[PDB]
Parts: C-alpha cells; structure tokens; sequence
C-alpha cells in the first residue's frame, strides 16, 4: 500500500510531496473561514518525479492549513495534513571552500577558513528566509563525524587539524526556528600543505 | 537633520521577537508529542472550529510576493497588532509554560518580553516610518481578543508559534530593505 | 636643519619620501652594473604634499638599490640609502563590518565575526602582494587593547564579547616578510542586542 | 586525458619558498642589528664591489608590471635557477645559521631546503608547463657562482634575502594565474 515518505519547502515558496510505489493524489487547502475543499487533484505529477506531486507559488501559502490524500480504486491509502511554514528543510549549502588561516610553523598542526553559499533558491537577501547552518568533518578513515556548533554566517575557522592528514568537511542549512535540515552539501576534503 | 541609524533598534527587536518564536515553538513541540498524535493533529486542523485561532481575523499575508509589496508602516502595524493580541490570552499559557521543560518557559517572562517588544516595534514606526501613508483598514483595527483543557491549550499553543513566526518574519522583511548590509552578501 | 621622516611604499609599485622643514631632494638608484648615478633632483615635490617628493611607476624598480638626499645652499643635510622592496608599508584595510556569529543565549557573552577589505591599491589578485593583517579590540573606556594574532585571510571571529559593554576594533595590514604594519583602519564600534 | 589539479604541488612549494625567505629575512635583520649600522649600510650599498651579488647576472624582472608580462615556464625557470645559484654558497653561511637565534637556522636545515623546493618547481614546469615557448636566453643559461668577514657575510645575507623574495614572488603570481581561487576575492 503506497504511503507518504516525505513532504518538503526548500525556500518557503514551493513544495513537494513524494510516495512509495494508479495512485493519484488530492489537496485542499483552509481558504479562510472553513474549507472551499472542493477536493483538487494534484496539479503537476511530473515536475518533481515519479510518485511525486509538485506545488508550485501559486498553490503555495503560508500559516494556512492543507489537507492531502493519495486515493486508489477503492481507496484512501493515506491521509496527511499539514502547513506549509512547518515544513521546511532548505536545499544544501554550495561552493564550499578553504584557505589556511594560520600557517602553523612546526607543522602538526594547522588552521584553515571553511567557505560557502546559501543555496540559491532561499530569500535570505530580502527577509523570506533566515538560516543557521552546520559543519562536520572527520579524518577520511574514521567513520565518526566531529560535530560543531551551529553558526549563523556562511564562513567560520575550524582550527588544529592536524597535517599529517587527510581530512573532509560537510555542511548544512536548516531555517531559523524550524526543525529540518535538508541534506548536507557535497564533501570538501581537505588536504594541508604540510612539513615546511 | 538627516536619522540616527537605526542598526541597533532592529538588533534589539529581532532578537527579541527570535526569541518569543523559539519559545512558542519549543514548547508546542513538547506538548504536542505527549498529548497530541496525527491522530487528534488532522481533527483539529480538519474543524476550524478548533483549528481556527482569534489572531485570523487581522489579516495578514501569507507568501514572500504578496509580503514584499507590504508598505514598511504596514507591515510593522500587523506586527505591532498580533503582539498585542497575544496580551492577554498568554495569561492562560502559564502553566504549561511553567511546567514545561524550557528554560525561559513562563507567563510573566512571557507577557514582559510582550510588553518589551511592543514597545520596540511602536518606536520604530515613529522612526522607520519608511513613507508609508499610515491611512488604510489595517490602520483603523485594533488587535484581537480570546474565549475541555488538552485541546484549547493546545490550539492557543499552535496559534503563538503560528503568529510569533508572523512578527518574526514581517520585522526581518523590514530590516533588510531599512538597514542596509544586515542580511549581507 | 631639516631631516628625513619616512619613505613609504603602500603597494610596492610607487614610494614617497617625506622630510620636516628651499629644501630640494636628489636621487639616483643602480641602474644595473655601477651606478648612473646622474644625481637627480626630485620629479614631484607636489603629489604628495608639502615636504615630499613622489616616485611613481617609472622612477620605480624593486630589489635595485637607492640613494637619497636633501640639499640646501651649501648643505646635505640628510643621506638615506634604501631599496624599496625592504621600505613596503602597505594602507589600512577597510570597509570594516560585524555580525553575529552565535546569540549567546542568556546574554553576558556574544561572539561576532568582523570582516574587511584589503586597501585597494595592493595587487594580491594577481600575486604582486600577500598580506597578513593584524586585529585588536578593547571596551571603549578601557585603554589597554586586546591582541589577536595574525591571520591570513579578511574575516575572523572575536568570541566572549560581553554584551554589556560597546566596544572597538581596527586592524592593519603588512605585507608578508617585511616589518612595516601602515597606519590601523578607522575603528570599528562594536554594540551588541543584550538582554534576550 | 585532461590534467590534474596543482593545488597542492603549489601549496607545497608556496610553503616551502615562504620559509626560506622567513629565515633569510630573519637571519639578516638580526646579523644587520648586531655587526651593521646605517654607516656601513650605506657605504657597502654605495659599493656595487660589496653592494653587488653573484646572483644579479641571470636577469629577472623587476616591478609588477614588465614582471606580470613573462610567461609560467619563464618565471619558473628564473625561480629555479636563482634556488640553484644559491645551492653551494649556502654552505658558508652556515656558522651564521647555527650561530643565529632563530628556530630553524642552520646550513643542512637549509641546504635540504632548497634542494626540495628546487625538485618541487621542475616539477611545476612539467606540469603547469604554460604553453610558453621553452626556447629563449634565460632557459639557455646556467644558474651563478661565488667566489674580511663581517662585510662578506652581511653581503651574502642581503642576497639570499633579497634573491629569496624574487623566488616567492615569482612563484605567487604562477600560483593565482594557474590555480583559480587560490589569491581568492
């Protein structure tokens, strides 16, 4: 029986909901007092995948309740209601990048600056989104992963890293009070220039 | 004269109002998952006779576009007003907040982090009062007011958090096109 | 009797001699094997001031050697002998700006991230300059200044400031592996939210 | 196939050529401050017969400008030759090395050195081997040799200082215009 997997706003201007392998899908959405609920059936089955239904800006909102349901012959496999606002979980960070920071004479020991951006679809230049981001790295044969604080600018030092090694680093977004963080980005590893 | 900068009242309002929301949201969160499954959540979404909260009847927006063509003065009279609205009903809230598990979880610390940000926003409309002709509907309504127990509380709980995100999000949408560099590169 | 105060090189391209106070200045540099060494008199007195006499581009080299002095009527009142690879002394970064990097919670405590610019004349887009840059901070009404290492690269963070106090920053540049450090930036007043 | 990245050969001898010049720098300033004041500077700088060192015969340039106009191979073999000329004479320096206050002063310490950063650029000019015409009077030639005391030395100490910087330099301005990013915004 195909029942919901996920539903997700990476900026707060669209969303998606996706499902397990006709099943069709149906939306309504508080439009004011009570519900039009005159029942929709999903808009768009494509622009998102298979299983999939894709809510562009226009059946978008905020802070307003929605309703969904993927119906079969015969059937309602599962029901599910929501708002939009509570379910955010933004794109990964992107374009990650280092640079020694301190260049740490002996060697052993080094400090490098972390570099990124805010993936591309968030209105974090005019207000729409607020974001806190993430880093972890490791030594690349470790499976542990060194976890940080979660900082509120797109850069920040991760210092002693030790030279003689390898090392990666991952970060990720997450809205200002909103549970989600989206995916981690892509992996930076690193590699010190060492014993000089 | 020319305007003091107003870099330091918008730091002070949007930590504020950052806080108000982390507190509403942390402490609906834990109510919720304790006396509230998906089960009692679609119910009470699905009747807005439950689902409904009396901070909906000062109509705000409810997407980026149709928010970023909100006047300054505007959006800081929606803000000043749900902060309002949310005077007195806190009242209630107080135990479950003082029983809570959220360190900063009380009426009283509540309703004067309230009374404090009020306070904050109103000056700013005096000072960021950003051309914006302080002649329209929005501009002529006063805020609003408020009416078993798990359930009520925790409607009042899913409307704070709801509103609370409201202000937060309008301030921001102020700072960033009023202080410039704030919301940089 | 006038003496020389400095000779300056804020980007390694052009320099300038500056004495206290007619007053007429006289060059010559080793234009290869021996010296041509025409002796000859400074070819501005204006485009740096009073007192002055500016090199631009075409009457500059670098790792060849120089040889200065002011003339009076029957006089030499002060010999200088140079090169201005070893007389860089590059200008303040600026465009200096803060914002907070973790809300400390409670208050009391706030770290921020301060950021800047290299001057503007410093070729270090293209290699012809590397520079190391030096920050200091302190309370306002303290006057005494905290020092922070050297870092190598435009931004960095200042942990622990204490929310109940304004305080100021400025730093300075200095080109790597050369004494000089130019004059500090304009001083960056650091006030904090507080209180939430 | 394409090529890969030289990122790490460049940040290895970018380290490499940045600490030579560090102890070179350092070693000066303090024999200068010690055996040579103003008085003797000048004169020995008057004296092109002191003034001037072996290494001012393989010609380099000598401001950004004609300098950021020679071609990757070209800087790079000016780099590698100046590290070659300065191979032997290391060996006398020596004492002042180990005689010196500075971590990492002494004439093996450096002699190692500039042998690795010597393999590192031919290394560079296989590889970031820049289109440029390998066919010139530079890269016919071979690199320089050298024939009281505290003026020799404090004359030597000048050199390798000053020639340091020519390889650092001309290194750097390979690095940014061949490693994207790396002199970055």
């Amino acid at each position: 029986e195909p029942k919901f997997t996920k539903c997700r706003s990476p900026e707060r201007e669209t969303f998606s909901c996706h499902w397990t392998d006709p099943i069709q899908l149906f939306y309504t959405r508080r439009n004011t007092q009570e519900w039009t609920q005159e029942w929709k059936e999903c808009p768009d089955y494509v622009s998102a995948g298979e299983n999939s239904c894709y809510f562009n800006s226009s059946f978008t909102s905020i802070w307003i309740p929605y309703c969904i349901k993927l119906t079969s012959n015969g059937g309602t496999v599962d029901e599910k209601c929501f708002s939009v606002d509570e379910i955010v979980q933004p794109d990964p960070p992107i374009a990650l990048n280092w640079t020694l920071l301190n260049v740490s004479l002996t060697g052993i020991h080094a400090d490098i600056q972390v570099r990124w951006e805010a993936p591309r679809n968030a209105d974090i230049q005019k207000g729409w989104m607020v974001l806190e981001y993430e880093l972890q790295y490791k030594e690349v044969n470790e499976t542990k992963w060194k976890m940080m604080d979660p900082i509120l600018t797109t850069s920040v030092p991760v210092y002693s890293l030790k030279v003689d090694k390898e090392y990666e680093v991952r970060v990720r977004s997450k809205q200002r009070n909103s549970g989600n963080y989206g995916e981690f980005s892509e992996v930076l590893y690193v590699t010190l220039p060492q014993m000089s | 004269f020319p305007t003091i900068p107003l870099s330091r009242l918008f730091d002070n309002a949007m930590l504020r109002a950052h806080r108000l929301h982390q507190l509403a949201f942390d402490t609906y969160q834990e109510f919720e998952e304790a006396y509230i499954p998906k089960e009692q959540k679609y119910s009470f979404l699905q009747n807005p006779q439950t689902s409904l909260c009396f901070s909906e009847s000062i109509p705000t927006p409810s997407n980026r576009e149709e928010t970023q063509q909100k006047s300054n003065l505007e959006l800081l009279r929606i803000s000043l007003l749900l902060i309002q609205s949310w005077l007195e009903p806190v009242q209630f809230l107080r135990s479950v907040f003082a029983n809570s598990l959220v360190y900063g979880a009380s009426d009283s610390n509540v309703y004067d982090l309230l009374k404090d940000l009020e306070e904050r926003i109103q000056t700013l409309m005096g000072r960021l009062e950003d051309g914006s002709p302080r002649t329209g509907q929005i501009f002529k309504q006063t805020y609003s007011k408020f009416d078993d127990a798990l359930l009520k509380n925790y409607g009042l709980l899913y409307c704070f958090r709801k509103d609370m995100d409201k202000v937060e999000t309008f301030l921001r949408i102020v700072q960033c096109r009023s202080v410039e560099g704030s919301c940089g590169f």
